[PDB]
């Protein structure tokens, strides 16, 4: 399951930053919860939400208002739009996969990561 | 019955992902309530019931106390209905 | 939001050592659910261990993990030049999944 | 029994995450085996057994028209 991130590097403050990731070697419709994560430069990582093939989205309470994660099955791309940026969101956003989602046995740990694109506000 | 059973109480899973209020509404409409963390903590059921909804309004975990202070109301999670 | 702190910010060593990295939690983590990761600069992060004591396939046996509740720890029995990099704690027993600060080697 | 029930078959959950071969060994120790895909596809059991190992060697799923993975395994 090769995940590759692609999006606009520069997003001015208060704008919407849209990062789209491509699922390869597997199906987005498969039983996997696709999550997006953040790595602020020099600080600890965070978890800015997750999505499924049915559109169900579970966010971090801190970032729930700003973020919106969507899925497009036709192009097998799960994307994330972060609105109302406050210039503190600069980070290397990562795609992620969490086994499970169709059943009751979701494995939270994000085994296959993906090279993250660095966005500078 | 069509699910787990413990001490005469039978819990049916619901694969659909829904918030706490909707889960409680569905359980009540189906003549049932959300599982109680008290009866599910020590028993084996927890292995199946982890990360599902409970009466108190928080996902069920093996921790004894110190429930998640951070709000979990606006979240989606599978639920069991007795 | 369980805040995870990794005590040794940088454990500088030359190849060959029983390196020990530790990380604690503000609240008890259910089932010792902590999966460490690896971060080679630029390279895609890996899953070294899940459950705090189990190694995911693809990582050598030199990684041994132990812990419970508050305290969790990773141990490298011997070090090789291709096995030193940043390391992370990841608890998935709380509603918001929280990581930990890096521990560079 | 302690686990789920169907057609007189008891399914026990071993929450520990393990590969297919370790799952087979653990089930053999219990004198049981991994679930078969045929018996679970047409049942509510599927909702519980999805993304859990099966005897075929691949994860049990309703889709489709690896030894490198570890997943929670049932035992019957």
């Amino acid at each position: 399951v090769q995940l590759q991130e692609s999006g606009p590097g520069l997003v001015k403050p208060s704008g919407t930053l849209s990062l789209t990731c491509a699922v390869s070697r597997a199906s987005i419709s498969s039983s996997n919860w696709w999550s997006w994560l953040r790595q602020p430069p020099g600080k600890g990582l965070e978890w800015i939400g997750e999505i499924f093939h049915s559109g169900s989205t579970n966010y971090n309470p801190s970032l729930r208002s700003r973020v919106t994660i969507s899925v497009d099955k036709s192009k097998n791309q799960f994307s994330l739009n972060v609105s109302s940026v406050t210039a503190a969101d600069t980070a290397v956003y990562y795609c992620a996969r969490s086994q499970g989602g169709s059943g009751l046995f979701r494995a939270k740990w994000f085994d296959p990561w993906g090279q993250g694109t660095l966005v500078t506000v | 019955c069509n699910g787990l059973y413990y001490q005469g109480s039978c819990y049916i899973l619901h694969s659909d992902y829904k918030s706490f209020e909707d889960a409680k509404a569905n359980c009540a409409a189906e003549s049932s309530t959300l599982p109680n963390k008290s009866d599910v903590l020590t028993t084996w059921l927890i292995d199946y019931v982890e990360d599902t909804w409970g009466s108190d309004g928080n996902p069920i975990t093996k921790t004894t106390s110190d429930y998640q202070d951070s709000d979990v109301s606006q979240e989606v999670r599978k639920y069991f209905c007795t | 939001e369980i805040v995870l702190t990794q005590s040794p910010g940088t454990l500088s060593l030359s190849p060959g050592e029983r390196a020990t990295l530790s990380c604690r939690a503000s609240q008890s983590v259910s089932s010792s659910y902590l999966a460490w990761y690896q971060h080679k600069p630029g390279q895609a992060p890996r899953l070294l261990m899940y459950g705090a004591s189990s190694r995911a396939p693809g990582t050598p046996d030199r990684f041994s993990g132990s812990g419970s509740g508050t305290d969790f720890t990773l141990t490298i029995s011997r070090l090789e030049p291709e096995d030193f990099a940043v390391y992370y704690c990841q608890q998935y027993g709380s509603s918001p999944r929280t990581f930990g600060q890096g521990t560079k080697v």
